[PDB]
RNA sequence: AGAGUGUAGCUUAAAAGCACCCAACUUACACUUAGGAGAUUCAAUUGACGCUCUGA
RNA sequence: ACCUCGGAGCAGAACCCAACCUCCGAGCAGUACAUGCUAAGACUUCACCAGUCAAAGCGAACCUCAAUUGAUCCAAUAACUUGACCAACGGAACAAGUUACCCUAGGGAUAACAGCGCAAUCCUAUUCUAGAGUCCAUAUCAACAAUAGGGUUUACGACCUCGAUGUUGGAUCAGGACAUCCCGAUGGUGCAGCCGCUAUUAAAGGUUCGUUUGUUCAACGAUUAAAGUCCUACGUGAUCUGAGUUCAGACCGGAGUAAUCCAGGUCGGUUUCUAUCUACUUUAUUCCUCCCUGUACGAAAGGACAAGAGAAAUAAGG
RNA sequence: GUUAACCGUGCAAAGGUAGCAUAAUCACUUGUUCCUUAAAUAGGGACCUGUAUGAAUGGCUCCACGAGGGUUCAGCUG
RNA sequence: CCGAGCCUGGUGAUAGCUGGUUGUCCAAGAUAGAAUCUUAGUUCAACUUUAAAUUUGCCCACAGAACCAAAUCCCCUUGUAAAUUUAACUGUUAGUCCAAAGAGGAACAGCUCUUUGGACACUAGGAAAAAACCUUGUAGAGAGAGUAAAAAAUUUAACACCCAUAGUAGGCCUAAAAGCAGCCACCAAUUAAGAAAGCGUUCAAGCUCAACACCAAAAAUCCCAAACAUAUA
């Protein structure tokens, strides 16, 4: 079955707990789904974000009319949405309980691969729909092969490695030269520089 | 922080993936035996003991 | 304490377990759940067997999950020639077994046999069934 | 929330290349700081501030000696940022009891037991 | 409207009430709790709400000592049994180390 | 014909501690209580009988 | 809807910690009858009050449970003791509707009007090409979604003003934006011609009169080159109106025992100001007619631009 | 159940009768249709789920009268 | 000036509500929470002021504070100078933005609610003007001096030239489906050209391509300092 499966919205079974919108599932990088698991290409989410049941579909759909499902195939990354949002009433003055749920969702963070893709192909093939579906996606994404992957590590390495200035933000951060800690975050140790809220900017070092 | 443990802890070598493939102490009295050997040996933690604390001759008793 | 170096020495429930398919791989083999059936018209010698079968299990570090007892059925019978009844009762009794690898199977089933008591029979098939 | 920041100690230790950008030696290390301040007590912690004026640092600009030793550099550490630290080094001999009058701190930090106000 | 209400509970201000190296005089309390996060050893008593007080004056230890439960509370003999064979469980104790001794001889009179 | 050796099942035990067996509680197991059986292969650190392994 | 008490999350590692935040529960039950008497030393729900624990001793053996509860005074009682869904649960010994007939003291600490914030809703433009469009994704329309922008609506918020910032429409006068309804100049066309649709650019000029209607709207009649969208304190009441709407009178329906009430309906219902200061008080478009012509174009039906001439219309000035 | 005479079934003290009816009568509501206007959310006359009409809470006709509130022919008039 | 007259008195009625509350100078001085017909108020706590008695108080380092992140508590040294108690009081007990962890709401608000830390409600300098961002505090005179924070940078889509014959209108399927409706096969001739990758054909036909040769912007009174790429940090 080299086809991307149906992910229904919200789960069979519902959950009558409402969950509260933790937003750190958004922020800073995947801890899960970083690697491969084989399929030779994938969309790389560069940040984060929730994604709806109407972006799976689409996900789904485009992959579907620009398959060749005897020569190539597909996999999801991310599970089938599960974090629940409420919404209230159109127009309600502020309080009187939390709303009841609308819709589920699932959240990604930058680093995650989102959907993998392989069989008898180069990139190159495989490139163009995979561009259009991460230009349509809620985030800064990318169609990125495993070789490219690695590529842009190895350019972030030496990105790391290379640069004359003196002064990176994880010095200044850990050592708190400025006492700028009165400023950062504390999870702008681990983050460093590169995470903002959902957003990673990917030049900085 | 989380500092990693200065010598072995203890019930780290036993665990592995197959639990029930193990023995286990069926009773109390082994439990109370191992209990007793632990507390015996020294350990890194402190505790309560830092602030406290012939052939011929078998062969005839053989006989015997 | 969590910052300090002995964290979680007290951490026992990873110790403990507190919570059938027949898996034949390409290597590595499993049998799922073997109910023995042990059928006997003595009462005490099925029991006997029963409980030398459940000995053996334990020695040879295989699982026994259940070891329940079947029905005693009453297979009243007429001595035809002059009706003379003879009220016969034959019992079931059944020890269940999960994990066995390609060699050993075999051997138990050889021990089995070895063993068999004085007018008693075998039965070893899987679980699905309905008491 | 923001915190009292611990700093880890790799912060603190010197590399060859940084002993050869500044002066000292990590034998023979200096007794003493000239500690100044840099920097207000203001738009900052409570402990800060209170750091600073057990350090005797209330006026800027106007240095204080202290002892390079474990207890007054862990303080030093939680104001680091508020202050500059450079090692007190007497050239001449450190002050008996005929030159005490005469002295003068000087910029490059040296304690300087004979002062005139004549040139070379 | 909201369909919960109710859980306006205040904290009950249970913890530690001497930490290690304190000195502590007998009948003080040393630590208060529900569920034993720290258990009684040396010279330590329990209370009903296995709240842990002191029984003799001097310095309060903590230590992480081999837990070896009564056999007629079944519930810990149970899981006791239930543990793999070279497995012992570790608790946390309090300890108070004993200060001045029980009592001097001194002369009462020469008869 | 050569090599490794050699405390009863097993042991950085030195006649030990675990394994083990029969009963009685147990549906059975398990626990527990009562009992049971056991060993330095043999001659002054050396040699000669027992295995394991490799040849014919 | 809630109001007292308790457990879990928010509050990840000594305490503490909120919301009409998320979730579970309690207002007992069981066992005792030394659930005797005393008493060093501590904890404490951030006060007090209430709560908790407890060595030793004397006297006897050989508590479970998470919440499971209520002050004082009063009653009842020989005495020991016992009295509340005082649940608004630190409890006033016992009290209810209504007011547009209302009044007073305050409040922009708190609403309606307007502003301001925000932009869920709303509108616009791009991106993306699935899908419509005999075929053809881009003549035209357009799903899933993405990225921007706006501040026409409905809200949300409660920051200015309650020692008053006076409201819906209409009249009067209009300043402005352009996201162009007409008038001009282009590009594309599923544009032969006439009509069109669509995009660029253009805010010099213009954008009708009536029937109904308190109304903006809306429908309908007649036209028109066209009868734009919006902003300006939903422009403009010290310029006007007051038909609606915010009072006192009154009926119909309904609600209420009744007073009375209704984001129901309907008849009636006073709109004050002599201008102190600022500001200010004489700088061409368009339609139609005639020819061109019944030519170009089209197989026919039909049917033009430009160039030219003539008449009007409004607007400005006499 | 058969728009329903009719049938089956319940509750009630009785079960809104005559009449009149989009009314000065919750809403739906610019209800539908004939007259009236070139054009009618107005006015008149009819129809009737008025689910909130209705009988001295007075119901329904009608002669006169009304600075009451609506609609209107003609004439008239800044 | 009648929802119940007017006058005198009780009546200096009462007001948790508003307004007001008068010589000079100096000093210390900012908002954890509790109940409460209570949230426009108040008593207690907390903070604050004074006079006393005092002996430690802040800062802290090893060791230590549970099972199901940032930090904290505790804490000798050390750097310092005060904290605790006793006596006597009032007053604050309707707060704001900023950073950080969260919760509610739209992962809206100059929105609402907790926690940690700033700042403001106290002077000054900067960020255009500016409460809350930054630099900075203990005071007065000087026609002296060194500094702190402290001035925004960017300009963007050309692209190929040539040459195309054949087994073959492969079979199968299709009324017909010829490299291109759908499957199976994808072999093969000449230097070299896919059993064809875009269009295109009712099916054919023609066009290519693969191959040889050749070498970012839009809103409403009127844009908004003026201006400037070149003499040495
Ligand atoms: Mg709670
Ligand atoms: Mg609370
Ligand atoms: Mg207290
Ligand atoms: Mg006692
Ligand atoms: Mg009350
Ligand atoms: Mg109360
Ligand atoms: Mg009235
Ligand atoms: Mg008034
Ligand atoms: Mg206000
Ligand atoms: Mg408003
Ligand atoms: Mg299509
Ligand atoms: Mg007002
Ligand atoms: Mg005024
Ligand atoms: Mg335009
Ligand atoms: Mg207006
Ligand atoms: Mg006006
Ligand atoms: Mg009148
Ligand atoms: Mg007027
Ligand atoms: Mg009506
Ligand atoms: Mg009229
Ligand atoms: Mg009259
Ligand atoms: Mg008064
Ligand atoms: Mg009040
Ligand atoms: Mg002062
Ligand atoms: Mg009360
Ligand atoms: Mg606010
Ligand atoms: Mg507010
Ligand atoms: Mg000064
Ligand atoms: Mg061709």
């Amino acid at each position: 079955k080299p086809k991307l499966r149906f992910i229904e919205r919200a789960p069979l079974v519902p959950k009558v707990r409402r969950e509260p919108k933790n937003l750190s599932d958004i922020r800073g990088p995947s801890t899960e789904a970083t690697e491969f698991t084989e399929g030779n290409f994938a969309i790389l989410a560069l940040g984060g974000g929730y994604l709806h049941w109407g972006h799976f579909e689409m996900m789904r759909l485009t992959i579907n009319r620009s398959m060749d499902p005897k020569n190539m195939f597909a996999i999801w990354r991310v599970p089938a949405p599960f974090k629940p949002i409420t919404r209230k009433s159109v127009g309600h003055r502020m309080g009187g309980g939390k709303g009841a749920i609308d819709h589920y969702v699932t959240p990604v963070k930058a680093g995650r691969l989102v959907v993998e893709m392989g069989g008898r192909c180069e990139f190159e093939e495989v490139q163009g729909f995979l561009d259009q579906v991460a230009h349509k996606l809620p985030f800064a994404a990318k169609a990125v092969s495993r070789g490219t992957l690695e590529k842009m590590r190895k350019d972030q390495e030496e990105r790391e490695r290379n640069n004359q200035n003196p002064w990176t933000f994880e010095r200044i951060a850990t050592a708190n030269m400025l006492g700028i800690r009165k400023v950062l975050s504390p999870y702008d140790l681990t983050h460093k520089g590169k995470y903002w809220g959902k957003f990673y900017m990917p030049k900085r070092v | 922080r989380r500092t990693p443990p200065l010598g072995p802890m203890p019930n780290s070598d036993i665990d592995l993936s197959n639990l029930e493939r193990l023995e286990k102490y069926r009773s109390f009295d082994r439990y109370r035996r191992r209990a007793e050997q632990e507390a015996q040996a020294p350990h890194w933690w402190r505790t309560y003991r830092e602030y406290f604390g012939r052939t011929q001759q078998l062969l005839e008793r053989k006989q015997a | 304490y969590k910052t300090k170096p002995t964290h979680g020495i007290g951490k026992y429930k990873h110790l403990i377990k507190a919570e059938v398919r027949a898996i034949n791989l390409g290597t590595d083999y499993e049998y799922g759940v073997l109910n023995i059936h042990l059928t006997a018209y003595d009462m005490t010698l099925a029991e006997s067997y029963a409980q030398y079968v459940h000995n053996l299990c334990n020695s040879l570090s295989i699982k026994v999950e259940e070891s329940y007892a079947m029905p005693t059925k009453t297979i009243e019978v007429l001595q035809l020639q002059m009706l003379l009844d003879s009220v016969l009762t034959t019992h079931e009794r059944v020890v269940q077994i999960s994990g066995l690898s390609a060699t050993f199977a075999e051997i138990f089933l050889e021990i089995i046999q070895s063993s068999l008591p004085e007018g008693v029979r075998l039965s070893v098939k899987e679980h699905t069934e309905e008491d | 929330k923001f915190t009292r920041s611990r700093i880890p100690e790799k912060v603190f230790q010197a590399s060859p290349e940084d002993h050869e950008k500044y002066g000292g030696d990590p034998q023979n290390p200096h007794k003493l700081h000239i500690v100044t301040r840099i920097k207000s007590t203001r738009r900052r912690p409570y402990w800060e501030k209170d750091i600073i004026k057990m350090l005797g640092l209330e006026k800027a600009h106007t240095p204080q000696v202290h002892k390079n030793i474990p207890s007054v550099n862990a303080k030093l550490k939680v104001v680091k940022h508020l202050i500059r630290i450079k090692p007190l080094k007497l050239p001449q001999g450190l002050p008996a009891e005929e030159n005490m009058s005469n002295t003068c701190l000087k910029s490059t930090g040296e304690l300087v037991v004979q002062w005139h106000l004549k040139p070379v | 409207s909201s369909k919960n209400l109710g859980g306006k509970s205040s904290g009950r201000r249970q913890g530690i009430k001497k930490m290690e190296g304190h000195y502590v005089h007998a009948g003080n309390i040393i630590a208060t709790q529900r569920h034993f996060r720290w258990h009684p050893g040396a010279h330590v008593g329990v209370g009903k709400n296995k709240c842990l007080y002191a029984l003799e004056e001097g310095i309060v230890r903590y230590t992480k000592e081999v837990y070896v439960p009564h056999p007629r509370n079944t519930e810990a003999v149970d899981l006791i049994t239930r543990l793999p064979k070279g497995a012992v469980l570790y608790k946390t104790f309090v300890h108070v180390v004993p200060a001045k001794p029980e009592g001097t001889f001194k002369l009462v009179a020469m008869l």
